[PDB]
């Protein structure tokens, strides 16, 4: 019949990470989201003018 | 409900349907043998493609010009095969079993789905009006829009290719039938006569013991002239062998018949002489009917209809336009080859012609009753019954429509049918206000057939001109003139 | 049953339902104007907005700033009360030879420097009363809105 | 691997010649049918067909004899 | 390779991905085409018929 | 007398467009709780074999063991 | 494909254009033969005839052809890579296991 | 037991990362859909274009949802799904070689089994012996006693028929596998070159610093990596529908010249004559 086993049951803790690289992180595309969530924010929000008075 | 009440009149349906069964039986004795002497042979013919039949009404739809019967009786008839077609569930429990008894529940709950004899009512007519009243106009005011749009984009085409499909001479004329309900303006048929322009020429040849020749208007006008004369037929195959030479030496001059140079279609040339068998110059081997001299050209009796219809032939039409045609109209549609719903589509097509006859034979349309009229113009898909029209208004339609008809063409059927069956529902209560003008009245002389409409040029669009405005057409509308002052 | 006098009743009367449509119809929504629905087209600016109520807005000639003062550049959006009335000012064409900073009171004004617009001394004050753009100290430019020809349909001669 | 398109011919080249409804005089030839009994003859022999390759279910076989 | 594998080429659990993947298109279609065009909206506009009228004399 | 090509709505008409509207934001109503479910089904996650396990997570679909 | 098949095409016509000149060349006679009084009473050429004709024949020639002969060709390609190869002895089956009195 | 034959099936995460791939679908909203318009427009004329393209457009934006969910959205499935070639035969190829099979399916299938009855050609087939062979003996070739083969003929002939419809299958499996190498083993070399550089730093821990910078390697390492993949999968869009075109769809080329109707207003009838 169906199981749930206690192997699958382990201890965790972010302590025994061994992590990441400056590479491997760059990797991770975080850097990108991090820009191009503005970029596109800021084209799409931009995009719309309001009305002005020239002074 | 309904089934209880369908049941209580089942035991009182049963004689009723064998009292139809033997009625339809000995008037389709009486039709097949006139028929089988007087009717000629319709071969059959495949599509393109060359698996599944394909149907003309101008082949297989035939009309019983003389057929001893009074119109009453022709309704009987094809109301009662309908009732047999209806009737098929009772098969039901013969198949799957004493539990194949839910799909005749099913069929006795509704009074539409059912034939004649569960019915209260007695004429014909107004059992035939109260099935469309009841179920059919119902079921018919949910197609005809869709059909219509079918027919629109099967024009016009998918994927926004109308400039390499669509032609810049129809274009107001598609527009007046199909975007009328926009307007508000009555439609000319003529205007969707000229849809056939889409198609290209509309050919017969009749064949011969030596070549096939294209009819045309004059070859026609002489046979039925020396049909007139009623001449021996010593004379009689004389003429009409005369005037076939002549049609031959005219065609032969035109630079022979319309179809040796149409796409699909083409007559060969002489046979070529391959190899040794080439006698020198003489690269060619003409066939025996070479040998007959010119002046012993007979008709063969054959005939072959090339109606050309490269955009409109029901075979191009799909699965889907076919259904959608056949759904319309009330007919048979599901699970079926498209084959076997043009069958149906002409049966009706040829049904609604010999209706047409013998109207005619029993005085127009005048003759009829006001029911009888509405009932008709039912059968043939021009009114709804939420509409309650005048009787000038119904005869117009009927004119229109039988003229439409005449010309042997489902596709512009079709369109025509589908433009009575566009109404809308306002989202509100106050509107669409109540009317000051008096309600739509026609006549039979508003309708012009009897005069050619050319198609008005793209975005220049002509107002309409009464037929009554033409010269000499108190001449020309006498006839009608003489049935309606009557 | 219709004569013909009485068509024209009717056309009186469809003329006067078509007019009723058309004097709602003629009329049209313009631009949105308020402010929360385009807060976001200066939250994206390429610099970050200036809330001014304090000093002077300066120009003076290109070169080296003085340290204190705030670059003021095309681009730049600038959130200021302006006669009583809530403003953004974003800058637009500078021209060349010459720039434009915020001064705020600590900081000193450069040489051939000319003070385009000047806010008062109100430390005290919690609701600040900004500026006050004297006539030929702003050309403020309405949009002329030339309202063209009302498009006629032409009516058809009848003899 | 294998062929295209493009190295063969087309849907249209095969299949090039569109409809053409060929229509006959009526002489009499479908006139005159013999063999009326023609179709009860052949019923009786459908049904010996499946009468003689009928085979009733015996479930009798089954009885325990032993 | 990982990726490499002949396990990962007719593997059940990316059949099961497309399965509910495309039974989810197709609960989903009539919300695909619910996108309005206005062309109809033009020809009603801009389809005048002809409004003169005949006048013989 | 009433104006031409008008009739009151009927059931297969199909709903109305404020209905149909209704329809469509429905995807984007469900995103909201979906995209959290999302994550917190990766996140909340944990890997079904080791290399000291003895046994792996079985799921009987039919109750046929 | 092939830069050959212009060749293939040059030897189709070939053998077809020969065939159709020698069909011309003798000429009429050909149903008093006993060639054709035989093949009229053939069923290769009942098959071969039927399949050309209009209705679907095309595909119910195909799958004729291929429900009786073409698995017996598919079983004929699958051998050509077996009756070279060695293969033991058939344990022919000694036809007593399965015998039970009834009870 | 013996009757009891068991199958062991595993299963992981699947339902909510093919649900979400489905609703992103309504805020891409077939952002493709032009392109194929033109293509389709451009390869082929008829009226069941728009089911084609239909279809062609459900499977692009599909990939190019997976792509940005296995770039951007980087959770179990969405990592591994351009790594597996069975995505890129099945969940990919399957779709787009079956199309035109299940749009011009009808015609097709009347083609190959029309051309089971094998004939050579001929263009202006103005010829009368070739209609007797084509009838009589059912080919233009010389069938004679090769019924004494038919056994093999018939899976021949059928290969015959599909021969012109292979090269399509060929091309589909070759770019879905181009697609899957392309992926795995462009992300295997840049992991490796990420690893032996991180290798040459952690020993030598002067250059352990965020020496490039920390946005300036990402931003250029997102940009190099999205302009790749996006060429990559224009590619593959491209020439899946440039091959579909050179492979399957000239068969369905029918020019038919417009032809001038006259008998508008008229029409010959049986009763004409009869
Ligand atoms: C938004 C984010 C953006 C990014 C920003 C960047 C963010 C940075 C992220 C950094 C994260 C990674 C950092 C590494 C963490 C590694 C954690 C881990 O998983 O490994 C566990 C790892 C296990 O190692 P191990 O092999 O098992 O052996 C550990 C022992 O050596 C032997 O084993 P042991 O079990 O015997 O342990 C002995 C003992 C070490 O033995 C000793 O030497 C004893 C001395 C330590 C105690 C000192 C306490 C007194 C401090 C002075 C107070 C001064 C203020 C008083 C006021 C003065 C006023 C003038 O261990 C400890 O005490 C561990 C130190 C714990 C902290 C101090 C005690 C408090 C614990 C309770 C928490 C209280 C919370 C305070 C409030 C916090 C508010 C934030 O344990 C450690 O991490 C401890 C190592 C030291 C910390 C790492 C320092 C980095 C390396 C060198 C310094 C370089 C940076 C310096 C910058 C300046
Ligand atoms: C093969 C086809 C060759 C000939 C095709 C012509 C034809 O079949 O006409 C059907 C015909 C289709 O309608 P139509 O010819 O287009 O004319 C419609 C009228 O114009 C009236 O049009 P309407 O708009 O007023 O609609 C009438 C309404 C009401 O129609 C009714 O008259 C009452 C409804 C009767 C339902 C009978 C179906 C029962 C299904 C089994 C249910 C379980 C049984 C109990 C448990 C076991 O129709 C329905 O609601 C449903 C009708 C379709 C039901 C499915 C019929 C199956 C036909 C078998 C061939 C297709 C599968 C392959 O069905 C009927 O309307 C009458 C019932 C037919 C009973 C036939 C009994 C034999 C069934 C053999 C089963 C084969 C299964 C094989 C696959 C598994
Ligand atoms: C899944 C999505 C829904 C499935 C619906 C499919 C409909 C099936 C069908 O009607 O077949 C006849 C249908 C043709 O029938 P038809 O002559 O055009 O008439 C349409 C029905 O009579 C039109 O139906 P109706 O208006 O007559 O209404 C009656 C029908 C309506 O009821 C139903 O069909 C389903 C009942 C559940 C819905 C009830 C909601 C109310 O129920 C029936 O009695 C007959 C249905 C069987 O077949 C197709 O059109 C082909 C579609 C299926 C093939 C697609 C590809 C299959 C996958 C290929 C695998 C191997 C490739 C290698
Ligand atoms: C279930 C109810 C059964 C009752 C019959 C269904 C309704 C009657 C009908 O379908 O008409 C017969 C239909 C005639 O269609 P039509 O009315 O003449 O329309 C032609 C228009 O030109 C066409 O106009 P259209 O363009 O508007 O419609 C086109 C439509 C036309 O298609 C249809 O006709 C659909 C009709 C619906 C059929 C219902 C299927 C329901 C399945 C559930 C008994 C058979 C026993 C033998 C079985 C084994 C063969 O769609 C197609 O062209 C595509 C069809 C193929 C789709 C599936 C393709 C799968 C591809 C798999 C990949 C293969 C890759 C390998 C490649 C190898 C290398 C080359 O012809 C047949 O299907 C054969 C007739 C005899 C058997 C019919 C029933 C079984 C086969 C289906
Ligand atoms: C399971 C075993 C069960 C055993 C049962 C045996 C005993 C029970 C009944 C005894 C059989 C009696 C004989 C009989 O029924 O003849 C029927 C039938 C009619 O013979 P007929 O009366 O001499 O027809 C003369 C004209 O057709 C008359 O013209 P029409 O206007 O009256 O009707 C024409 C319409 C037939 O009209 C109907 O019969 C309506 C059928 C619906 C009612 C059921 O079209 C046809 O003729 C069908 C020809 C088939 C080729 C056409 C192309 C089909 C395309 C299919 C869709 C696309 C395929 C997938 C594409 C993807 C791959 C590229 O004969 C057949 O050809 C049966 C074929 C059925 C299978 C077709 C399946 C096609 C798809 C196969 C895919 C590939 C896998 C196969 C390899
Ligand atoms: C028996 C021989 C079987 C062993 C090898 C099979 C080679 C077939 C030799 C037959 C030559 C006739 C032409 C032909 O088959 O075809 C020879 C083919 C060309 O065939 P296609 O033009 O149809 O592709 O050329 C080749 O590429 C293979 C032959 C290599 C030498
Ligand atoms: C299968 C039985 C066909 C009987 C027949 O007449 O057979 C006739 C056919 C020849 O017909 P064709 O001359 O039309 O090709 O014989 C063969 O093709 C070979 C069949 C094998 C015969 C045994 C050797
Ligand atoms: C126009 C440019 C032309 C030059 C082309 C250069 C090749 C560029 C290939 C781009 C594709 C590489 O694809 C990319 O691979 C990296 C490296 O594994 C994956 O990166 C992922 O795995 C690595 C492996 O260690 C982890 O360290 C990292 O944290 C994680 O993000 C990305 O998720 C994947 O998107």
């Amino acid at each position: 019949p169906s199981t749930s086993p206690a192997d699958k049951d382990v201890p965790m803790s972010i302590l025994h990470t061994h992590g990441l690289s400056y590479v491997n992180w760059c990797m991770s595309l975080a850097p990108g989201l991090l820009v191009f969530e503005g970029f596109f924010r800021a084209r799409y929000y931009r995009s719309r003018v309001p009305p002005s008075r020239t002074v | 409900t309904a089934v209880v009440k369908n049941l209580a009149k089942l035991p009182a349906a049963t004689s009723q349907i064998l009292t139809n069964v033997s009625k339809l039986q000995t008037f389709h004795g009486l039709l097949e043998e006139r028929r089988d002497k007087y009717a000629p042979l319709a071969y059959h013919t495949y599509d393109n493609l060359k698996q599944k039949t394909t149907w003309h009404p101008i082949a297989h739809a035939w009309v019983d010009e003389g057929l001893p019967v009074s119109k009453k009786e022709y309704n009987e008839y094809c109301w009662l095969k309908k009732d047999m077609q209806r009737l098929l569930p009772l098969a039901s429990p013969f198949v799957f079993g004493i539990y194949g008894i839910l799909p005749l529940a099913v069929w006795l709950s509704n009074d539409g789905y059912l034939p004649s004899a569960f019915s209260s009512k007695k004429d014909i007519v107004s059992k035939k009006l109260e099935w469309y009243s009841s179920y059919g106009d119902d079921l018919r005011q949910q197609v005809g829009p869709m059909l219509q749009h079918r027919l629109k984009r099967h024009l016009r085409g998918t994927l926004n290719n109308e400039h390499r499909l669509m032609l810049d001479e129809v274009t107001e004329s598609y527009k007046e039938i199909f975007y009328s309900h926009y307007t508000g303006q009555l439609r000319d048929v003529r205007k969707c006569a000229h849809l056939r322009l889409y198609d290209g020429t509309s050919t017969v040849l009749l064949l011969t013991n030596k070549e096939p020749v294209e009819l045309t208007s004059e070859l026609l006008q002489k046979w039925n002239a020396i049909k007139a004369a009623k001449l021996s037929p010593e004379e009689e195959k004389k003429a009409r062998n005369e005037a076939l030479i002549e049609a031959y030496k005219e065609q032969e001059l035109h630079g022979g018949p319309h179809v040796k140079h149409m796409q699909g279609y083409g007559i060969p040339a002489d046979t070529p002489l391959l190899g040794e068998n080439a006698k020198g110059d003489q690269y060619t081997q003409p066939p025996e009917s070479a040998s007959i001299p010119l002046e012993q050209l007979e008709w063969t009796g054959d005939t072959v209809f090339i109606p050309a219809e490269y955009r409109t032939e029901m075979e191009d039409w799909g699965r889907e336009l076919t259904k959608l045609a056949n759904q319309f109209l009330l007919l048979p549609w599901r699970f079926v080859s498209n084959a076997w719903n043009q069958r149906r589509l002409v049966s009706w097509f040829e049904e609604i012609l010999q209706e047409d006859a013998l109207i005619a034979k029993e005085g127009g349309v005048q003759a009829l009753s006001d029911d009888e009229l509405k009932v008709a113009l039912l059968d043939r898909a021009v009114i709804r019954c939420d509409e309650e029209l005048t009787r000038g208004d119904m005869e117009a339609r009927y004119k229109e429509i039988s003229w439409l008809m005449s010309l042997r063409n489902p596709f512009i059927v079709l369109a025509w049918q589908t433009g009575y069956y566009r109404s809308t529902y306002s989202p509100e209560d106050d509107l669409p206000e109540a009317s000051i003008l008096p309600k739509l009245n026609r006549t039979v002389l508003d309708v012009d057939v009897h005069n050619e409409l050319a198609p008005d040029h793209p975005e220049k669009p002509l107002p309409r001109v009464h037929p009554a405005l033409y010269p000499n057409s108190h001449l020309a509308l006498a006839k009608e003139v003489a049935v309606l002052a009557k | 049953d219709v004569p013909i006098e009485k068509i024209p009743e009717h056309a009186n009367v469809l003329l006067k339902k078509i007019d009723a449509c058309l004097e709602i119809l003629s009329k049209d929504i313009g631009e949105v104007t308020d402010a929360e629905a385009h807060e976001m087209y200066f939250e994206t600016s390429k610099f970050q907005i200036l809330h001014i109520y304090t000093g002077c807005v300066a120009s003076f000639p290109e070169g080296d700033v003085p340290p204190g003062a705030v670059e003021c550049l095309p681009g730049q959006v600038i959130r200021t009360k302006v006669n009583g009335e809530d403003v953004m000012l974003e800058i637009d064409e500078v021209d060349p030879g010459y720039q434009v900073c915020w001064f705020k009171p600590d900081v000193p004004l450069p040489e051939n420097a000319e003070i385009l617009w000047s806010y008062p001394y109100e430390p005290t004050a919690a609701l600040p009363t900004g500026t006050t753009w004297e006539e030929g100290q702003a050309n403020v430019l309405i949009p002329a809105e030339p309202t063209p020809e009302a498009a006629v349909w032409p009516p058809t001669p009848v003899t | 691997m294998g062929g295209k398109a493009s190295e063969a011919v087309t849907i249209a080249f095969r299949f090039p010649h569109r409809t053409t409804f060929l229509v006959k005089q009526n002489v009499g030839q479908k006139l005159n049918k013999g063999h009326q009994t023609f179709w009860q003859l052949v019923a009786g022999g459908w049904l010996f067909f499946l009468l003689i390759n009928r085979t009733s279910f015996k479930p009798k076989l089954a009885a325990p004899k032993v | 390779l990982i990726p490499v594998s002949l396990v990962d080429l007719i593997n059940i659990n990316i059949i099961f991905y497309i399965l509910l993947l495309y039974t989810l298109l197709l609960f989903f279609i009539p919300l695909f085409l619910a996108s309005i065009n206005y062309t109809y909206h033009y020809i009603y506009k801009y389809y005048n018929y002809n409004y003169n009228f005949i006048n013989n004399n | 007398v009433p104006v031409a090509n008008f009739r009151p709505k009927k059931p297969w008409d199909g709903p109305w467009g404020i209905q149909i509207s209704q329809k469509k934001d429905r995807p984007f109503i469900a995103m909201w709780i979906l995209f959290p479910l999302l994550l917190v089904d990766h996140l909340t996650r944990e890997y079904y074999a080791y290399w000291h396990s003895s046994k792996v997570p079985v799921t009987d679909v039919f109750g046929d063991f | 494909s092939s830069p050959l098949v212009p060749v293939w095409n040059d030897l189709r016509a070939l053998q077809v254009f020969t065939s159709q000149e020698y069909m011309q060349k003798r000429g009429p006679g050909f149903t008093n033969t006993l060639e054709y009084k035989l093949s009229c009473l053939n069923p290769v050429k009942w098959y071969d005839m039927m399949k050309v004709m209009p209705g679907g024949k095309a595909f119910v020639g195909t799958a004729l052809g291929l429900a009786l002969f073409g698995g017996w060709g598919v079983e004929f390609v699958k051998n050509i890579s077996v009756m070279t190869k060695e293969k033991p002895p058939i344990d022919w089956n000694n036809e007593k296991l399965g015998h039970l009195t009834r009870s | 037991m013996l009757n009891s034959n068991i199958y062991i099936i595993i299963y992981g995460g699947i339902i909510m990362y093919s649900i979400m791939i489905i609703i992103q679908m309504f805020l891409y909203n077939f952002s493709n859909k032009i392109y194929i318009e033109v293509e389709i427009n451009k390869y082929i004329l008829s009226k069941n274009n728009i089911d084609i393209y239909w279809i062609i457009c459900n499977c692009t934006i599909i990939i190019i949802i997976t792509t940005l969910n296995h770039i951007i959205n980087k959770i179990g499935i969405y990592n591994m799904i351009e790594y597996n070639i069975c995505y890129w035969l099945i969940g990919t190829g399957l779709g787009l070689y079956i199309s035109p099979f299940i749009v011009f399916g009808y015609k097709f299938f009347v083609y190959i089994m029309d051309l089971n009855n094998y004939s050579l050609n001929i263009y202006h087939n103005n010829n009368k012996m070739n209609d007797i062979q084509q009838i009589y003996n059912g080919t233009n070739y010389n069938d004679t006693m090769i019924f004494f083969i038919k056994d093999i003929n018939n899976i021949f002939t059928i290969y015959r028929s599909i021969n012109f419809f292979m090269n399509w299958l060929y091309q589909m499996i070759y770019y879905g596998v181009r697609m899957w190498l392309v992926f795995v083993l462009h992300s295997f070399s840049l992991g490796s070159f990420g690893e032996l550089i991180t290798v040459i730093t952690d020993n030598n821990l002067i250059f352990n610093v965020f020496y490039i910078g920390l946005l300036g390697l990402g931003f250029i390492l997102y940009l190099i990596v999205i302009f790749y993949l996006g060429i990559q999968i224009y590619v593959y869009i491209s020439f899946s529908l440039s091959f579909l075109h050179s492979t399957i769809l000239l068969f369905l080329v029918n020019y038919i010249p417009h032809y001038n109707n006259k008998s508008i207003f008229n029409t010959f009838t049986n009763k004409s004559i009869y």
